[PDB]
């Protein structure tokens, strides 16, 4: 009893169906099977014990994912969807190009990623700010990130490795494990930047 | 002492050495840095502007519906006038038939003349000029159609200042 | 006494049939005047229809150049980050390359590095660690072209505004 | 508007039917498939409303938002065919070359300079061009230039040296007017695949 | 190219009598009045076609008195519906001599005097 | 004289400077389509690469797949015996636990020793052998979890070959 | 004689007794064997499944070499094209540098006039039309990186039908 | 680290009884043995954990004739299953000197003679 997925279709289709009957006129027949359908897809949903808002955003990537064209597709507007392939930059082009010196150097190697850090430092509010690529709603390639104090000192960076690009993000979240581990060991409070947060956790 | 100070100074190369190649990585990532960001800011200059071109031609979409509106109007307007005519056609048409007819029923009476049962037959015929029917007068509303030029004028100009309210937000180079 | 009465109701009838030619002439004139009505209420119509286009071509004409004018806006601003960004880029370039030739030839300084004169061809080499270059910060103005958007969306509801003010002034059926 | 919501059932049938159809979906699923399809074919009997059309009319009314979307998001979708690019028809030495029209014809269609030599006539003449091209658009031209069957240079649009850039409208209607100038005399023009892709 | 119309179409569809009959063919146009009518203020409303500034063909043109009552006529010839403006002024010239011999007052309307 | 072959060399020089503004100006076109050259096929590279990273990520998937179930089949052949184990741990509990019992009761039965009943409460719990169920071999399949290695390590061999295949097209720098 | 018979058959089972607990003492031992046996076929198990973890990480990092080489190949084919254009785009550069030049040397010598030696300083500059220049085809070579892409699809299918080679070998239940 | 069995878990999940008991504490271990038997040739099987090359821990040690019977058997004490490879060898001295006494033939098997 598990192939449930077309409740979840019900639930999106049903949803944008509303939109029509509930701002234009639509029609009388079709809102009468809005609200049995809405009553149905309640019912469903209490004998399925799942959610009618999960389930719509699950109908969201289930339905929107597979709509390939037959004939010629909902012209994706460009002013909902450029798609979204950014780059992101927390770091100055200052920053960036600064160079920075290690009194306790720590070098690890997370995967395709080069972890660095100092050591010496300690009882400090870290900051992580990185500059990186992102596609959809995923970090795609990393170009650099950076851990600054609460005065703008480096004191850890992440870097891929110049032989070895690229990566994908889960090495990053990991090499991102890591380092925090590294640092807040010796007692430092470690907070990250809106955009990491946003494509690492 | 100079060899010593040579391998003192091999050593100390050697080290910089490593600290250029770390360096040089540095640059190279400042360059991948650079080109991302330029490549990002074309990305949201062409956004912009076809989110741009897409509002102006939804604009242009409006002002077409508004046209067709007015003008429907205006041809609704002719169309009222023009079957009011076209009625008042037809009851002058059909009362110029009716007296046709009777004009050539008199012209194929005065042929047989002669018989006395010609009076009997073109006495009623004299007598008979049916010719009424009152045609009240049709009026197109000029005020209406031109208060509808006008005010589409006026919609213009107001357009005009709208779209110089908009620009002078922004520099122009 | 009956042909001299034939004679006259034959002069009546020819009378009212002179009265009837008259009366079928007017008629003619009739259809023709409203014939002639109808013809000069369509000039009419057509005319203002006519009008009523070339204003909203105007219009049109309007909106496309506010459009060109945004975009060349945005289009310049752009240009402007991405030519700081290019420059900036060759200026990190430069700086690399220098580093990178002297770090090489350090490298290739080692080979005949055991010759005393490496003292004196190096020497000057440990002083020099000349790594600097200060970049500053290129920002695209975010709040420009996200005003120009903001405006613009602006301007597309103001049109509808009017629009809408100009079409409740007058019946539609 | 009672016929909108024909239109919507149809479309929705549609791609309720792509899921079961492809997928495993359900077993209610797909009598409810079967059952409204009859049905909706029973409407578009008693409308006097074709179902193919009214289907088409539903995809491109349930299309051009409120669909893809609003507001929610948050991750699961996107909806969307990125590409960044450069094309170019001519080569560097075509590009390099120098021309010199007999009798010049020189208008300013926008940002553009449009030039070409009226003095071609009864020729066919392909326009060829670089440009740079963005997602399925045509972002900024660096030129084009118009090849008569032997190679010659005849016509040229070029953007202005002060006035980068423009649009790609901007880029038609110089199109559309240096075919005009070269065609009033007596000359066929055909285009490159890349600008009938960017520009027709 | 417009049509003007000084008259209504019951003006232009109602029927009129002569008790003294004269008529009179000017060149393309035929000429009606009634010798009876005398005293009176006349006003002449016709419905005719324009092009450019003047006149290309009359459709009508009647006389009114004082009360609405047609005294006086302006036809084109069934057979010679052709004419121009010049014949037309002949013809008004004509019939307000004949009106005004009877000691009327003769006004003709604006669009009448312009063409 | 010489002050009009002045005037002539002034103007064809003129004409000569515009000429040149216009292939200067074809000269910064030339610029402009080489750097938007070079960007192209920056793009095409780092497209294609995108593409091979994706590729081989794909089968570093497929490896981790076939790793997963090589262990699942080892676990589970392994839970088989080890379930079998388990029974048979069972079976000698159950029979240890009878006779542990028998054992405490006939030891509490001996303390009862001087009434005659002894006898009538003791030879019953004489011979009480419970000596039950025979239990068979258990073997582990060896031959499979060795030849899942074997064939693994003949897996990696080939993907040596594959990948020898592969590189040997294309020149090395 | 009853005492007697007590006495005897306390003591048979007190024989019986120390029968007993040997026996239970054997299974509590094969009780012991049976757990060894069980952890002995779990280490077997988990040393084979390290084994097989680390040949898949052989692959995976031969994989991670392929990968490398594959994309060097692409990088040095990209910055041999980048630097034919390169000089390509210095050369244009100097080309559009000296028609400058010269362009400025006719600008600002027309300037001062109704001098003799104005036609002296300008005759020179009427015969200079050197307006050269040969840019010879730079292509790069795509059917070579296609070729890579092609071919790591097909070791990407090539390892798919690898690996469902190796696990047909054994059941499934 | 692994266990070796020489024996199935057959052999050792069976009873066996001596016609002439013999036991005798050697160390840690108990050993037990039938005086009874003669004139047989014995196998000597064991079940026992190995540590490098090395034996760690007996967990059974049991002698067989020709025909599978049990003879003899090394056990150790419940209160001291500690102990060292070289008090079983000792033990196993023990016990082939005292089959052998009444005129037995052992041999032992390869693993236990490893160990």
């Amino acid at each position: 009893p598990n192939t449930v997925s077309s409740f979840q279709v019900d639930c999106f289709l049903w949803h944008v169906r509303k939109r029509v009957a509930d701002q234009e006129l639509g029609d009388a027949p079709f809102l009468d099977r809005l609200r049995a359908d809405q009553a149905s897809l309640r019912g469903r949903g209490s004998t399925l014990g799942l959610d009618i808002e999960t389930a719509t955003r699950a109908g969201k990537q289930i339905v929107e994912r597979i709509l390939k064209e037959e004939s010629d597709e909902a012209l994706k507007m460009t002013m909902a969807s450029v798609p979204a392939s950014r780059y992101l930059t927390d770091m100055t082009l200052e920053e960036m190009s600064r160079e920075w010196s290690m009194l306790i150097p720590k070098q690890k190697v997370a995967g395709p990623l080069c972890i660095r850090m100092d050591q010496a430092i300690m009882d400090k509010n870290i900051i992580l700010k990185a500059n990186f690529s992102v596609i959809f709603d995923r970090l795609e390639t990393l170009i650099l990130l950076r851990a600054f104090t609460e005065e703008g000192a480096i004191v850890g960076e992440i870097s891929p490795l110049p032989s070895l690009p690229g990566h994908t993000a889960e090495d990053v979240k990991n090499a991102v494990g890591v380092l925090i581990g590294g640092l807040e060991a010796n007692d430092n409070t470690v907070r990250v930047s809106e955009t990491l947060q946003r494509f690492a956790w | 002492s100079l060899s010593q100070a040579s391998a003192d100074l091999e050593a100390t190369l050697r080290h910089k050495l490593t600290v250029m190649y770390s360096q040089i990585n540095g640059a190279s990532r400042a360059l991948d840095d650079v080109r991302n960001r330029q490549q990002d800011v074309r990305m949201t200059a062409n956004r912009k502007v076809e989110q741009l071109q897409q509002e102006y031609t939804e604009m242009k979409a409006l002002l077409d519906a508004s046209e067709t509106t007015s003008t429907r109007k205006i041809k609704e307007e002719e169309k009222r006038v023009n079957s009011k005519f076209d009625t008042i056609y037809q009851i002058l048409l059909k009362k110029k038939s009716e007296i046709q007819t009777l004009k050539e029923e008199i012209e194929q009476s005065l042929t047989k003349r002669d018989e006395f049962e010609f009076l009997e037959k073109a006495s009623k015929l004299r007598g008979i000029s049916t010719k009424p029917v009152y045609i009240p007068e049709v009026e197109l509303n000029h005020k209406l159609i031109k208060g509808i030029h006008q005010s589409t004028i006026d919609l213009k100009n107001e357009l005009k200042q709208c779209i110089g309210r908009l620009q002078e937000l922004t520099p122009s180079s």
